[PDB]
């Protein structure tokens, strides 16, 4: 689960550390009056959307006036945003933050953490290259990130952060001050199950101070049961429609641009029947798992969720029976067509338990259901079904 | 075969539920020794002619169990996990799905110095055909064979024994560690497992996008397993940044995909396929095994 900037600031400063304060506002009279509350020469106000690249496209403003203020908001509420990193729909623009002015600066830093794979550990980054990308700073330059691996009995020491501030050229208050951002980062880490999270910037105010300015939170969506104050937080918006509606019908649900629709039980053989797909000449259009003891109701929501793409001309279901009985599975898939407009060539392959009794039932239903024997044969067939 | 056998006694967590009662008869049917299991508040029960206890200790001491399989929901798994670490089990296997990623990091810290290996979670189990099952997969797919098999995937790994049984091959065991991104236990460890196990004479390492483990295990392999090794990876075709089922199915920071793990693959001489259709025959073509049958 993603957050908004403004969720992702109040939870870091709950666990103490300095962000560009805002008031979010859901309408333009709205935003003029947060504009007059903070009480400043110029604010700037953002676009909620959970993506980068917001200013780009539109989404981040300089303001001095509530005049102002109130124009951009009226400029960006109720419309979606596209960036760089959305999909061509955008993001719906629900609400936007307006901000105190932080700037200007004396320089701009980078620290973020993962749950690092290789390692086992949480890790920390953090570079004197703020306000870059830092994946082109790791590619360019990767000796300019510097790495923290976390122990997880003893947790983040100081030693550790000074070790950064001493090499980020820290001076003064401000090394006691990046040690206790970095300390506070780690314990919201662990007590909130961040997956990751990134501030770039975090700003070296005029005065010393150290401030995030812009910073994204990805949490552990896994984990939400123990953190009600944070699955709160949820905004369904930001979700892409079809995906949302898979996870309420217990399927995973990813789209694709292609025209073979695919529905298959488990996450590997998924992926797996979409590449054997594409070896054999067609374009798959999603993913889709179906799981464990797929029903006539959640097959009929597969269907929809696949047809809905106009550009889906026919299906692949792969089914791999082993608990369940591949003669059980094909009357669910025979009662499911039955409620649907499958307007395109469907080739179903049905393997493991009964394969045989279930391929047979397909062949009788009279529905034009084209069975495959292999993995290949399935794949070969169902790109042929597109002429 | 490894890790299981005939004589292998598993105790079951979560015993009395839906999954743990449905599996545990057809474990029971299939052979495997379900000797008993733990469900809090259930103590002193029987369930499928079995004894239920309220605490792994009790359950350990009545039957000297050597193996548990967890079919606890994921809120309760990191408890049941250091429960049957501390209890005296060698071989804990986690089914369950959704367990958060910062409970398996200190789970698998706290093993660093255990004598006890955890397989999953995410994961369909572990088989030795025709000797035990411990898990989800169907007993019915496999033939005690010499190919050993381990797998991120669940009915993506089923594929290459149903591949490997009609070569007439079978398994010796197969080991699924999991989908998810900080496993209980890893490429490598399984790989050793199966390079000293004398019934296992080739190796299918099946994985998919996410992570680094497969390069990892490609530069372990090419200096330490000399039993032939043949690799496929799914998710050549999954777009980057999304999460395809499995937690640790993503490709984030370009990094995770598919073709650098074929390609790590490829660096260290180890044969792979790029079809799933193809694992078993990639798997003939390498050994030069024939059968008429
Ligand atoms: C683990 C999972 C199977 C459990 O689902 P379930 O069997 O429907 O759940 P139930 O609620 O019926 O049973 C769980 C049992 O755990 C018991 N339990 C809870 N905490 C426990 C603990 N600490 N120790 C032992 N047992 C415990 C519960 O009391 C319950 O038993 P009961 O119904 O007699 O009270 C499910 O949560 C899950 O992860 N499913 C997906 C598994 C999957 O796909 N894995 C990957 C395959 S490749
Ligand atoms: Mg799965």
């Amino acid at each position: 689960m993603n957050l908004h900037e403004y969720q992702a600031k109040d939870l870091l400063e709950s666990y103490g550390l300095k962000v560009q304060k805002g008031i979010v506002a859901h309408n333009p009279n709205e935003a003029a009056q947060a504009f007059d509350q903070l009480g400043g020469k110029f604010a700037v106000v953002k676009a909620q959307v959970h993506a980068g690249g917001r200013g780009k496209a539109g989404g981040v403003k300089v303001v001095k006036s509530s005049q102002e203020t109130r124009e951009v908001a009226e400029s960006l509420i109720g419309k979606n945003l596209v960036t760089f990193q959305t999909d061509a729909e955008g993001q719906p623009v629900n609400s936007v933050g307006v901000f105190e002015d932080v700037y200007p600066v004396t320089r701009e830093l980078y620290l973020g953490a993962v749950v690092d794979r290789s390692s086992r550990k949480v890790t920390f980054m953090a570079s004197t290259e703020g306000g870059v990308d830092i994946e082109e700073v790791a590619h360019n330059s990767p000796e300019k990130i510097l790495k923290v691996e976390v122990d997880p009995l003893v947790g983040l020491q100081p030693f550790q952060a000074r070790e950064v501030a001493f090499k980020l050229g820290l001076e003064g208050k401000q090394i006691n001050d990046f040690v206790k951002t970095m300390l506070g980062a780690y314990k919201a880490f662990i007590e909130c199950d961040f997956a990751l999270f990134e501030i770039n910037p975090l700003a070296v105010r005029e005065n010393g101070e150290i401030v995030c300015v812009d910073g994204k939170i990805n949490l552990d969506s896994n984990a939400l049961y123990r953190h009600p104050k944070l699955l709160a937080l949820r905004d369904k918006s930001q979700e892409n429609a079809k995906e949302l509606k898979a996870s309420e019908h217990e399927l995973n649900y990813v789209a694709l641009e292609g025209n073979i629709g695919c529905m298959v039980n488990g996450a590997g053989l998924a992926m797996a029947t979409m590449d054997i797909i594409q070896l054999y000449g067609g374009k798959p259009a999603n993913f889709l798992d179906v799981g464990g003891g797929a029903t006539k109701e959640r097959v009929i929501e597969a269907f929809k969720l696949i047809l809905d793409d106009e550009n889906v001309k026919a299906i692949l279901i792969n089914i791999f029976g082993g608990i369940v009985r591949c003669d059980m599975i094909a009357e669910a898939i025979i009662e499911a067509v039955k409620e649907v407009n499958v307007t395109v060539p469907v080739v179903v392959r049905l393997e493991g338990n009964n394969a045989e009794k279930g391929a047979k039932i397909l062949a009788d239903s009279g529905l034009k259901l084209i069975p495959a024997d292999g993995l290949a044969d399935a794949a070969d067939k169902v790109v042929k079904s597109l002429g | 075969s490894v890790l299981v056998d005939k004589n292998t006694k598993v105790l079951v967590q979560g015993f009395t539920g839906k999954n743990g009662t449905f599996h545990s008869e057809q474990a029971i049917a299939y052979g495997t020794n379900i000797v008993g299991g733990v469900t809090p508040g259930k103590g002193g029960t029987t369930h499928l002619d079995r004894p239920v206890f309220n605490t792994m200790a009790e359950a350990v001491a009545a039957t000297g169990a050597d193996a548990s399989v967890i079919y606890v929901p994921a809120p309760f798994v990191k408890d049941s996990a250091i429960e049957v670490i501390d209890s005296g089990v060698k071989l804990v296997v986690i089914i369950t799905e959704g367990v958060p990623t910062l409970d398996m990091l200190v789970v698998k810290e706290y093993l660093k110095d255990k004598d006890v290996r955890v397989i999953g979670p995410n994961c369909p189990g572990i088989i030795t055909p025709g000797e035990c099952k411990i898990g989800i997969m169907p007993g019915h797919i496999h033939m005690k064979g010499k190919v050993g098999i381990i797998s991120r995937s669940g009915t993506l790994t089923y594929e290459a024994v149903a591949q490997t049984t009609k070569l007439g091959f079978g398994q010796s065991t197969c080991i699924g560690i999991g989908g998810d991104p900080i496993p209980g236990m890893n490429q490598i460890e399984a790989l050793k497992l199966l390079e000293n196990d004398p019934q296992t004479e080739a190796i299918i390492l099946i994985g998919e996008i996410g992570g680094t483990a497969e390069e990892e295990a490609a530069e372990y392999i090419k200096h330490n397993v000399t039993k032939p090794v043949i690799g496929y990876i799914a998710g050549v075709t999954a777009p980057p940044g999304k999460r395809m089922g499995h937690a640790g199915a993503i490709i984030s920071g370009g990094k995770g995909t598919a073709e650098e793990k074929f390609a790590a693959f490829e660096a260290a001489g180890i044969a792979y396929t790029r079809s799933p259709a193809e694992i078993g025959k990639k798997l003939k073509e390498v050994t030069g095994w024939e059968n008429l049958y």
